[PDB]
């Protein structure tokens, strides 16, 4: 059975909220919790942060939050830190089915001398460490919400959605999937095909596996889930396994869906796209199609959704 | 005050619409049925990059462009407030590096 969520009036809005809070006057939110999502073998830490906005900074799935870390811009004295954007990883109701909180999936950005391999704390990510270092009760300068590119197309409750993600790129999909399968949303009964491809470094780096594996059990006919552990698996030629390699294992199947009107999304660091595109190019050609033309058509049909950074 | 913002596509296509001085140009344009390129929509990238011909805007809510790029006339339309009538050329992301 699905989890009851409230308040339902959060379904009433016709247009998504945008820029409810700007940098000059951010909303002061409160940290509800912070937990590491990875094991000891993960290259670095990625944490789950729950934030209490009290219903003041509501949002729609696929959107992001702005966070302004304390201190002054190191590049502009007297000026506050630039806002860092973070893809909201929770549905509009939040992990509390409250409609009161939202969540972020934050990768800790750290610096290591290319040689001595020693970390220089003075050179690591300000906002990401600030976030993952937070404790219950800490205040956070919140801006937004923002974005429209990753809004989930709901006109067709039986539409097909192929989700390709790497690292923190899984964030918006965690939002989609809770909405399609875990939450009891009367006006959105997903009955299509949700397919999630997630590529990470190793299994200790998997993000929300118990959650996604859970959908594979509850909705075998509506959810497909393929993982790629780059530092533990290998592709056909012996090199590290990447998401495009897993996408390749289902090339014909994936192109059918796209040809049938399926939506495809990409999210995570931008260095994931080059390989993805090359693989798509080679797959379209092994089928006799022009990739440039197909991309142009997919975009035309509003089936192509990218949120890399 | 509400100004008139005139946009120029990468092929001479033009669009002139009302733009409140307290509304981002990207939003003022979409209100008038004008489709413009965008990504983050929060002044963190260059996808919405544009270049001033005449007029001025306040895009301090943005942080992707450096002083030099802004000196040349480049503006992030998703976080730009028109400060007067302007003429802006769209799809300039390709000029940024
Ligand atoms: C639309 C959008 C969505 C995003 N979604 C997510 C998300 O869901 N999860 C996520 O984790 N991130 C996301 N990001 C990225 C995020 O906004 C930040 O860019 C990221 O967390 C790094 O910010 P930071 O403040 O930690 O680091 P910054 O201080 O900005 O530093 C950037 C890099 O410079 C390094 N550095 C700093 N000083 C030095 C020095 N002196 N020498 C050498 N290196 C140095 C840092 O260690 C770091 O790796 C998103 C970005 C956008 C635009
Ligand atoms: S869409 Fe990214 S800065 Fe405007």
């Amino acid at each position: 059975s699905k989890v009851s969520v409230a308040p339902l009036h959060l379904e009433s809005a016709k247009e998504p909220p945008l820029n409810t809070y700007k940098p000059k006057e951010p909303f002061t939110a409160t940290i509800v919790s912070v937990e590491s999502l990875v094991g000891p073998k993960a290259p670095g830490e990625t944490c789950h942060i729950v934030i209490d906005h009290g219903g003041n900074v509501p949002y729609w799935e696929g959107q992001s939050y702005g966070v302004i870390p304390p201190g002054e811009n190191p590049k502009k004295p007297g000026a506050p830190q630039n806002v860092r954007l973070y893809s909201i990883a929770s549905t509009r109701y939040g992990d509390n089915f409250d409609g009161r909180t939202g969540s972020l999936c934050v990768r800790r950005a750290v610096y290591y001398d290319p040689e001595t391999g020693k970390e220089d704390p003075s050179k690591n990510g300000v906002c990401s460490n600030f976030l993952c270092n937070s404790k219950p009760g800490d205040k956070i300068q919140l801006t937004g919400p923002s974005g429209k590119i990753m809004l989930l197309p709901e006109e067709d409750p039986n539409a097909t959605h192929i989700m390709i993600a790497t690292g923190t790129g899984v964030a918006p999909f965690r939002g989609y999937l809770r909405r399609m399968f875990m939450e009891d949303v009367p006006n959105y009964r997903f009955g299509g095909l949700a397919w999630l491809f997630l590529g990470v470094a190793n299994s200790d780096s998997l993000l929300y596996d118990e959650e996604f594996t859970s959908y594979l059990k509850q909705y075998p006919d509506n959810f497909r889930y393929d993982k790629v552990l780059s530092r533990e698996q290998k592709n056909r030629s012996g090199g590290k396994m990447y998401v495009q390699d897993k996408i390749e294992e289902y090339s014909d199947e994936i192109f059918k869906l796209l040809d049938g009107g399926a939506h495809i999304y990409f999210c995570g660091l931008k260095g994931m796209m080059p390989g993805i595109q090359d693989t798509l190019k080679k797959v379209a050609e092994r089928r006799g199609e022009s990739w440039d033309q197909k991309l142009a058509q997919l975009k035309k049909n509003k089936q192509w959704h990218v949120e890399v950074y | 005050a509400v100004y008139k913002v005139k946009l120029v596509g990468p092929e001479g296509e033009e669009h002139e619409f009302d733009a409140p001085d307290d509304a981002y140009i990207l939003d003022a344009a979409e209100t008038a049925g004008v489709e413009l390129p965008y990504s983050c929509r929060a002044g963190a990238c260059s996808t919405c990059a544009g270049k001033i011909e005449s007029g001025s805007v306040d895009q301090s809510d943005g942080s992707f462009l450096d002083d030099g790029q802004q000196e040349e006339g480049y503006v992030l339309t998703c976080v730009s407030y028109p400060k007067s009538d302007c003429v802006i050329h769209t799809h300039k992301e390709g000029d940024l590096y």
